[PDB]
């Protein structure tokens, strides 16, 4: 369960 | 998780001239990669991110460019900065970096200096004996370093170390190092390191007698 | 002007546990945090990473069932909680934020380093080098330059510095990277390439230091004589 969008997006 | 292997291993140019660097991923990365670059004593530094974007600060003269699974980093005319060690990272499936690839100055043949050192008596009393053999301001780096007692070779008995590429010169230096008991250095008599290089008209011997001054 | 520090690393025996901390600037924040290592003369290993609100958590295979990472946003403190230590996992450990996408085409990346702390995980125990003196002789002479240096033997842990008369001399100076023997303890050599002229005129001091056994030596390296 690795999704990119959860580790990477702007605050 | 997902495999980057980097071609070159090592890429050997001039300033002024230009890098390719690949990095190809076992499997599909999509557009989810970066680059890395990383000198000696310093955390690594962003280039590249998302495949072709420069981080702020990062010269025009690096372009990045790929997809799924190939991808290539450009530096269109190098600067004496731009050598050092570069990484491709992938943020697909969690993060992996690339095993790297270092960027070094081409520079002219330049032959080794050889000089072997007998072990310091101070040493010898201790109770161990190391013997140094120094190659000094060579290039390339590529270097056969063989040790010869008594004309019997060696193996197993011998360690290597290399120093970084000189900032003015661009050359390395390497140290192989005899270690032996201090017993079996006091049977035999004589000591060589054969050294064999790209520069040298032929194989250089530096050899030396124990007990000689 | 955000700032990332690690601390808890040092010497640990293997099978046992240490404890690193990685606090950023201030305050919860809304970015994940990575553990990235790297081995001495190796590449970058990702270690571990964990979101914002710690919701998802990877490990890469090598550490996965023995080291945990998590985080406090009260706190903007990252963890990497190191159970059953290899020898493998000597390294120095980075903590990064790694952030970037292009959603939108919005570009937005974030990417701070830490310096690092080291981590040493091996049997051996701490004891200062033993300095030798590689003498020039005529085996260490080549048409006008001489070579001399130091054998800095068996010492632990890391690092050491090497100085010549005290940092006057830097030219032709070649401090080598640190080797590791099978006794699990570190030898280098440091050399100098001088005019073999001044052997008789210049006197050659080369300055060991070894923190951690508190180790201060000063050596002379003379011509051999007979
Ligand atoms: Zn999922
Ligand atoms: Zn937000
Ligand atoms: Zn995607
Ligand atoms: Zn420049
Ligand atoms: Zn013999
Ligand atoms: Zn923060
Ligand atoms: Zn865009
Ligand atoms: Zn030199």
């Amino acid at each position: 369960d690795f999704h990119f969008e959860v580790f990477n997006f702007v605050p | 998780q997902i495999v980057l292997t980097q071609s070159p291993a090592t890429l050997s140019l001039s300033p002024g001239e230009r890098a390719t660097l690949s990095c190809r991923a076992s499997q599909s990365v999509s557009n989810h990669l970066a680059w890395y670059q990383q000198k000696p004593g310093q955390a690594p530094r962003l280039l590249i991110y998302e495949t072709s974007n420069r981080a702020t600060g990062i010269p025009p003269r690096f372009s990045g460019s790929g997809s799924g699974t190939d991808f290539t980093l450009t530096i269109s005319s190098l600067e004496p900065e731009d050598f050092a060690v570069y990484y491709c990272q992938q943020r697909n499936n969690w993060y992996t970096f690339g095993q790297g690839t270092k960027l070094e100055i081409k520079r002219t043949v330049a032959a080794p200096s050889v000089f072997i050192f007998p072990p310091s008596d101070e040493q010898l009393k201790s109770g161990t004996a190391s013997v140094v053999c120094l190659l000094n301001n060579f290039y390339p780096r590529e270097a056969k370093v063989q040790w010869k007692v008594d004309n019997a070779l060696q193996s197993g008995n011998s360690q290597e170390s290399v120093t970084e590429q000189d900032s003015k010169d661009s050359t390395y230096s390497l140290s192989s190092t005899l270690t032996l008991s201090k017993a079996d250095y006091e049977k035999h008599k004589v000591y060589a390191c054969e050294v064999t290089h790209q520069g040298l008209s032929s194989p250089v011997t530096k050899s030396f007698n124990r007990g000689e001054c | 002007e955000e700032q990332l520090v690690e601390s808890g690393g040092g010497l640990v025996q293997p099978g046992r546990s240490l404890r690193l901390s990685c606090v950023g600037s201030g305050l919860f924040e809304e970015h994940a945090m990575h553990w990235v290592r790297q081995a001495p003369g190796r590449g970058l290993e990702w270690v571990s990473g964990i979101s914002w609100n710690s919701g998802s958590v990877g490990y890469a295979d090598s550490v996965k069932g023995r080291f945990t990472t998590s985080r406090d946003n009260a706190k903007d403190i990252l963890f990497l909680e190191m159970n059953t230590l290899r020898s493998e996992d000597t390294a120095l450990y980075f903590c990064a934020i790694m952030v970037a996408t292009t959603k939108n085409d919005f570009h937005y990346y974030k990417d701070v380093w830490g310096k690092g702390t080291t981590v040493t995980v091996s049997s051996a125990s701490t004891k200062g080098p033993s300095v030798f003196p590689l003498a020039p002789s005529s085996k260490s002479t080549s048409g006008g330059t001489a070579a001399l240096g130091c054998l800095v033997k068996d010492y632990f842990p890391e690092p050491v510095t090497v100085s010549w008369n005290s940092g006057a001399l830097t030219s032709g100076v070649h401090t080598f990277p640190a080797v590791l023997q099978s006794s699990g303890l570190y030898s280098l050599s440091s050399v100098v390439t001088v005019p073999s002229s001044s052997l008789g005129t210049q006197t050659y001091i080369c300055n060991v230091n070894h923190k951690p056994s508190n180790t201060k030596v000063d050596k002379k390296v003379e011509p051999k004589s007979c």
